[PDB]
């Protein structure tokens, strides 16, 4: 299973709300996590099942999406966000993480 | 209270290989899978393979097969994963990862370097 995310990097103002996109070669059956991953920590999940929230990550991020088309925002952007944003699937027993997305943040 | 601890850093030369291992301690070693993940250079996360201690399953990315084997012990709760005929494209670092619906635990990375 492939998978695209876009876009590929993206430069946002604090307060404000971004939102990447990530596409599958086939039907996921929203079987799709985010995970952010700030540079010297580990890659943390913050969604999973396309909409669910982990176990207390803020509710400020949030996804959307089914069959091959999914969505991930993070609103009222913090300085705590700027970090490489990535999708994964894992239906059929696999993983596949999408390319990444560079978030970087304005002042 | 949950970690995963990683083994230490490798340098190896090319055609030979290396083992890499993860103790697990805080949860049920034997009912979560553990996966295992690789990100190169300015690259981004890919995925290696996984495998569930309980049963010994194991699942690959195509791409890593014949490369990459997954092994566990459950009476010391440690994973490993051992890299066969490396080559330079396999100097990244390695992170092994228990991640789910019921917990997020990452080990610290590990780096491999294959040169002469
Ligand atoms: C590839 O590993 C084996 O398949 C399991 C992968 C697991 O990925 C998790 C990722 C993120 C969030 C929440 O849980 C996902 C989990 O449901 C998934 O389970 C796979 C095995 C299974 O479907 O039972």
């Amino acid at each position: 299973i492939q998978m695209t995310q876009s876009p590929s990097s993206l430069s946002a103002s604090l307060g404000g709300k971004v939102t990447i996109t990530c596409k599958a070669n086939q039907d996921i059956k929203k079987k799709i996590a985010w995970y952010q991953h700030k540079p010297g920590k580990g890659p943390r999940l913050l969604i999973y099942y396309t909409s669910t929230l982990k176990s207390g990550i803020s509710s400020r991020f949030s996804g959307s999406g089914s069959g091959r088309d999914y969505s991930f925002s993070i609103s009222n952007l913090e300085p705590e966000d700027a970090a490489t944003y990535y999708c994964l699937q894992y239906d059929n027993f696999t993983w596949t993480f999408g390319g990444g997305t560079k978030l970087e943040i304005k002042r | 209270q949950v970690q995963l601890l990683e083994s230490g850093a490798e340098l190896a030369r090319p055609g030979a290989s290396v083992k890499l291992s993860c103790k697990a301690s805080g949860y049920t070693f034997t009912t979560y899978w553990m996966q295992w993940v690789r990100q190169r250079p300015g690259q981004g996360l890919e995925w290696i393979g996984a495998i569930y201690p309980g049963n010994g399953d194991t699942r690959y990315s195509q791409k890593f097969k014949g490369k990459a084997t997954l092994t566990a012990d459950t009476s010391s709760s440690t994973a490993s994963m051992q890299l066969s005929s490396l080559a330079s494209e396999d100097s990244a670092v390695y992170y092994c990862a228990r991640s789910d619906y019921g917990g997020d635990y990452w080990g610290q990375g590990t780096s491999v370097t294959v040169s002469s």
